[PDB]
């Protein structure tokens, strides 16, 4: 196993070894590289490269004889070319950082194999404790050994990872390990964290499981004490954009786009799940109520989080409070999605979760739509789960309402809510309300400077930009499933609930009005006088006409010095007692 | 022939069309009115230059999802495109000449230049003030 790998990992060593590139591994190499180079341009007179080029195939050859002979002596059957790759490996990632990367990140996921294998063996016999269950003797040593493995480990692939992210800006590490090497799809790079909480709180980060035993259950609203910050994560952001990636691809010749991931969504905390799920990694189908109580706190941190960052964001109490409550409806309304599987996103989260679900539902041969329905009416069923979680959220919003001494707001103070609308209709209401909250901040403040807008039209005009392509990605979305009773559906989702044929007429009838949390969620009007935006879209209408040559003028001197600034710039670019 | 056969294939959708005084672009069935406020830039003028930039900005959309493009129907159409995309550029390059000569007092190649390094710097930045990479450039 792996030798035709290291075979790779030699000869592209030895390519880039013999002409003089990022190499002094050895005590030296730069000795070597200067020795060759003097010897080649003296009968060749660059011609290293051709050279190189020339004997390459030979090299190819050389080495296929050598493998084809060493199994010609062995008893066995003689093999042949067989070995991956007939011909020496293509240059698309020949970079040596790319490949040391590469190893590391595999040998890494195998020895993390090694580990948990160790760990399961010798915790297995919290359950079959023996004491303050704390002292083990084998398990407690094994998972320290971990402990300082992963804490030599993090700073090695931060360094890395920065590396590799500085040198190819627009990619991912971690995507790129996932996929070359399935062998640790496990993986959740966590195990690297940088608060010193989950260094002390957590024991071992990730493995705070069997190795460790205490078994802590949820403390509700009626407990005065709590999780005391048991996974006090990170806060939300508030001023970060969409993402177009992370969507399943159904086939390279549909390649469904113009779907964006809201703002609010991408800002989750669901850290926690991961460590219980792998300390619960035994006891099949006897653990529900574990999750039940992971997921509670982990509803009512989120809540509290988002009551706490979001309530001083605008003095406005009323309407401030009415989008609070209809952003935690829609964080509650994808919580469920997500229970039941009804989500575009496949990161490494929702990925392995969604795994999880399924092998723990499903016995041993469920249908897909049968696990479905199954975790549906389970989610739907009473011992309902959305019930359960309403209740958590309430206890963290109230949490957050003791913490600001303030009062307990009407929305989302109904113990019972109806069924949401699909996520797509949602995200896209929000989008059109922070849209135009956007816009009339944007446009007033230009307004009011103006003399010295000049900077306020250029960020109003730069907010604008990246929304055209938005709006037509859902547009052109919105007018290929519209009006689909579920028989001709591009998804499972009961699609033609919406009498819109248009997506203009549905948002200009959709949410004209109060702000409040139930259902309409919106509050904007003079802004046609609802469709006129479009003719915004684009730099021709009347309002921005006022200011539009100023603007474009001002424009075209920043482009100007900004071109010079780039052009200086690179050329300055060519370097005892 | 391949034309109705291949629009319906929803896949390439080329909104935008420059069609005598200026060579006007329509982005979609969207009339164009010129709001003038005015040999160098003046009036309207600016404005058509205007909405050239935000064809611009598309056309390099448009290579994304042309990357996201890969038998005899389908080369058909991608030549059909292609021969489109020529034209459409050629002309637009040419109504650019025109605008360079009514705004003698940015010659198509620094300025294209900024553009496409303002794509790097508003991808992920805002930022068009520091240089500091030295391992990107």
């Amino acid at each position: 196993k792996g030798f035709c790998h290291a075979v790779q990992r030699s000869f592209i060593d030895y390519k880039n070894m013999i002409l003089g590139t990022s190499v002094n591994i050895y005590e030296h190499i730069g000795k070597l590289q200067e020795d060759i180079k003097k010897i080649i341009e003296k009968g060749t007179p660059e011609n290293v490269n051709a050279w190189w080029k020339g004997i390459e195939r030979e090299m190819w050859d050389a080495v296929r004889c050598a493998i084809t002979k060493i199994n010609k002596k062995n008893n066995n059957s003689i093999f042949n070319g067989d070995e991956c790759g007939v011909s020496p490996p293509t240059g698309n990632d020949e970079d040596q950082s790319v490949s040391w990367f590469k190893e590391w990140g595999e040998q890494f996921c195998i020895e993390r194999l090694r580990y948990e294998q160790n760990i399961r063996e010798a915790c297995t016999i919290c359950i079959n404790s023996k004491s303050g269950d704390k002292i083990q003797g084998a398990c407690k040593r094994k998972c320290e050994k971990y402990k300082k493995y992963i804490s030599e480990k993090k700073q090695e692939w931060d360094k890395q990872k920065t590396k590799y992210e500085n040198k190819y800006v627009g990619k991912s590490a971690s995507d790129l390990l996932k996929e070359n090497y399935p062998e640790c799809i496990s993986a959740n790079f966590f195990i690297f964290n940088d608060n010193i909480e989950y260094k002390t709180y957590y024991p071992y980060g990730d493995y705070s499981s069997i190795c460790s035993c205490e078994q802590v259950k949820y403390y509700k609203y009626n407990n005065a004490e709590k999780k005391n910050n048991k996974s006090l994560c990170y806060e939300k952001d508030n001023d970060m954009t969409w993402s177009k990636k992370y969507i399943k691809k159904l086939e390279n010749g549909r390649s469904l786009e113009g779907v964006y991931v809201p703002p609010r969504r991408q800002q989750l905390c669901l850290y926690e799940l991961f460590p219980i799920i792998i300390k619960n990694e035994e006891g099949m189908e006897k653990a529900k109520e574990e999750l039940l109580e992971t997921l509670q706190i982990v509803a009512e941190r989120e809540a509290y989080y988002l009551w706490k960052q979001y309530n001083p964001t605008g003095k406005g109490i009323d309407d401030a409070n009415k989008k609070a409550c209809c952003a935690i409806r829609g964080s509650f309304y994808d919580l469920e999605d997500i229970i039941k599987g009804n989500d575009l996103v496949h990161d490494e989260y929702t990925k392995y979760i969604d795994s999880k679900l399924n092998e723990i539902f499903g016995s041993s041969n469920t249908n897909d739509i049968d696990t479905k329905r199954a975790r549906t009416d389970w989610w739907e069923n009473e011992t309902t789960i959305r019930q359960l979680v309403w209740d958590a959220m309430q206890s963290g919003v109230r949490y957050a309402v003791e913490e600001k001494n303030e009062n307990f707001p009407l929305c989302m103070g109904v113990e019972h809510i109806g069924i949401a609308k699909p996520q797509f209709i949602r995200w896209l209401e929000e989008w059109t309300n922070e849209f135009c909250e956007k816009y009339t901040k944007y446009f007033e403040d230009m307004k009011s400077k103006c003399i010295e807008c000049k900077k306020a039209c250029a960020n109003y005009t730069n907010w604008l930009n990246p929304k055209r392509i938005e709006w037509n990605g859902m547009s052109n979305y919105y007018n290929k499933i519209y009006r689909k009773s579920n028989k001709e559906s591009e998804d499972g989702k009961d699609y033609s609930m919406i009498m819109a044929p248009t997506v203009i007429d549905y948002l200009n009838k959709r949410c004209h009005g109060e702000i409040n949390g139930n259902y309409i969620c919106c509050s904007c009007k003079n802004i046609g006088a609802l469709d006129l935006m479009n003719e915004v879209l684009n730099k021709m209408d009347k309002k921005y006409s006022a200011h539009k040559m100023k603007c474009t003028e001002v424009y075209l001197e920043h482009v100007e010095e900004q071109l010079n600034e780039i052009d200086n710039a690179i050329k300055d670019y060519k370097l005892g007692c | 022939t391949n034309e109705e056969t291949c629009d319906d294939r929803k896949e390439y959708m080329n909104q935008w069309s420059c069609g005598d005084n200026y060579e006007l672009c329509k982005y979609n069935g969207v009339d164009v009115k010129p709001t003038t406020v005015r040999s160098k830039l003046d009036g309207n003028d600016v404005t058509f230059f205007n909405l050239f930039e935000q064809w611009n900005k598309e056309i390099q959309y448009q290579i994304e999802q042309y990357m996201t493009n890969a038998c005899k129907e389908k080369c058909k159409c991608y030549k059909l495109w292609i021969e489109k995309i020529n034209d459409q550029w050629g002309k637009q390059k040419d109504n650019y000449n025109k605008f360079r000569s009514k705004q003698i007092y940015v010659s198509l190649s620094n300025f294209l230049f900024f553009s496409c390094w303002e794509e790097y710097i508003q991808k992920y930045f805002n930022s068009k003030i520091k240089n500091i990479g030295s391992d990107t450039f």
